């Protein structure tokens, strides 16, 4: 359960990221692919080289789903329903991979938001990504 | 674990730039804050009631300095982490009974700390290299469980 | 999210366990203490020997909180609020330990419910214990 | 890993009683059912649309038999799991890229299967011994990641 301060903290972070959201999402995915090679098997048909328009294109979708989650923080289950359906059901995405990308998403923010990434914000951001991840692995049936 | 010459170069170049008196405390501090249950192992440390209290706590920075030291020690014996971490493993596993998952967490917190301090200099490949290292340390610290 | 069939499955299992619930809870805890020694540090003041009245006494409390969770399956967050407060806040129980006890709880049912513990029921029981565990680690602040 | 004489005795006595043609399939089957994402690695196996279809699937039992074999192989070299699991490690890690967490899961599923088949005979200490073993196999299967 996200506290009101976590909501305030996550809101601020998104605020600062601004129009870079799409770009930071691609970087997180690249950070993941390089750091946790096993995650690459879900994108066999993607070119995962640096500068890959498919990766950049995908980071935008990722960043947008996260912004929607933020814009609807008190009902992420509802907002993220179609996405969690897609991730568990069709893609069969091992739950552990959510922790890998969430960490890479944290690393990306940290690398771009010096003043923002305080211990507290880092804690709030961590809880938000875990909530998004819980929802995303919720349809495992 | 085995790092390639490029990974070793990417790791040592950035490490040399690390403030050994501050980064360990920052990481321990953030662990205690991001994963609160960890504070359980530090009842003697005093005030940990707030993140500000945690980050400014003398004991914390002092203890984080030691932790960083062990990380440095590890960077020097990448090819022999088991031997290097033996006593810390017995301490952490046989005496403290710290669940190993927390070793991976602190390692990942370190990575976050480095990304925060170094910015764009902490490139994805520089991170991939550092992930191999914190993975290695965590594995070695946990040898007493295996 | 527990499906209606999972609810039906978990209900049946509880049904069969009947008045053994308390006793099976103690066995799960003992199975945990022996299998995952690290969990013993949360019970420094407990005598954890076999036959320990404190352990048996505690297994009853555990079994009862789980029965309450079952009896209020569509709002476990509400039913388990005081307990999750206790586990995160005061006890600082590392989340990973919930997976250790949940597994031991599964093992205990399996060891006592031959006909009940089918693949499907095992799957439903698994999801219920993960839901209880999510709630129990939810107040980490 | 190191089991004590009592743990070894508790493990081998129960193992000798295992139906090697059925228990592996039962465990693989249940993994595919309890943790659905695992089915991803078995698209060639056919019908896995229901737990009944999974459990009765010929490919599954056939493949689970192999898996059990590797477990038996492991029980015979408790003191040398690394060497024993080398090729399976390269296969599972370098070729298949199966996340290691799933190795621990299957091991725990095995334990559940044994508890289900043996009943009260699968005592808490008998389980503690078996947990050391599945922990050991998982660790060894994952050596190619370390
Ligand atoms: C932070 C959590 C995540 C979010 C917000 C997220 C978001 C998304 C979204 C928005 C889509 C595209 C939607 C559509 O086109 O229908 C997508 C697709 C997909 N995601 Fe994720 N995802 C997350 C984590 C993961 C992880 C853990 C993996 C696995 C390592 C993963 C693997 C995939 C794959 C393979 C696809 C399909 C790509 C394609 O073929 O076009 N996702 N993701
Ligand atoms: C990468 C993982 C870690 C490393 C490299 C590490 C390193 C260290 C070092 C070097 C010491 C100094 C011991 C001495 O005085 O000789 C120590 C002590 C300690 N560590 Fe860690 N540690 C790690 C993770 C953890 C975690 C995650 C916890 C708790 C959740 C923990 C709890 C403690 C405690 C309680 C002590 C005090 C021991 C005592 O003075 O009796 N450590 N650690
Ligand atoms: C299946 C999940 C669990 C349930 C339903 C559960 C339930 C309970 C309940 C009912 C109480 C007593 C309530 C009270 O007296 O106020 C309790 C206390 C406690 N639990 Fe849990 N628990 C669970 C898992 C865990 C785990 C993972 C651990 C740690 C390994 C743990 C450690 C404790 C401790 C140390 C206490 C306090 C005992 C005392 O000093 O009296 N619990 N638990
Ligand atoms: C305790 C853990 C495990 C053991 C002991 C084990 C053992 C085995 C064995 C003995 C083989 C036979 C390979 C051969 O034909 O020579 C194999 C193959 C295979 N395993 Fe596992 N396995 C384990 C876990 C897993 C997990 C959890 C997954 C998937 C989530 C997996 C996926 C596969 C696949 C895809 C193959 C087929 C390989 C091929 O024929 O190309 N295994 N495993």
């Amino acid at each position: 359960v996200l506290s009101p301060a976590d909501k305030t903290n996550v809101k601020a972070a998104w605020g600062k990221v601004g129009a870079h959201a799409g770009e930071y999402g691609a970087e997180a995915l690249e950070r993941m692919f390089l750091s946790f090679p096993t995650t690459k098997t879900y994108f066999p048909h993607f070119d995962l080289s640096h500068g890959s328009a498919q990766v950049k294109g995908h980071g935008k979708k990722v960043a947008d789903a996260l912004t929607n989650a933020v814009a609807h923080v008190d009902d992420m289950p509802n907002a993220l329903s179609a996405l969690s359906d897609l991730h568990a059901h069709k893609l069969r995405v091992d739950p552990v991979n959510f922790k890998l990308l969430s960490h890479c998403l944290l690393v990306t923010l940290a690398a771009h938001l010096p003043a923002e990434f305080t211990p507290a914000v880092h804690a709030s951001l961590d809880k938000f990504l875990a909530s998004v991840s819980t929802v995303l692995t919720s349809k495992y049936r | 674990v085995h790092l390639t010459p490029e990974e070793k170069s990417a790791v040592t170049a950035l490490w040399g730039k690390v403030n050994v008196d501050e980064v360990g405390g920052e990481a321990l501090g953030r662990l205690l804050v991001v994963y609160p249950w960890t504070q359980r192992f530090f009842e003697s440390f005093g005030d940990l009631s707030t993140p500000d209290a945690v980050m400014g706590n003398p004991k914390v920075k002092a203890h984080g300095k030691k932790v960083l030291g062990a990380f440095s020690d590890g960077l020097a014996h990448l090819d022999n982490l088991k031997g290097t971490f033996a006593t810390l493993s017995e301490l952490h596993c046989d005496k403290l009974h710290v669940d190993p998952e927390n070793f991976r967490l602190l390692g990942n917190v370190l990575v976050c700390v480095l990304a925060h301090h170094f910015g764009k200099e902490f490139t994805p490949p520089v991170q991939a290299a550092y992930q191999k290292v914190v993975a290695g340390v965590a594995n070695a610290l946990a040898h007493k469980y295996h």
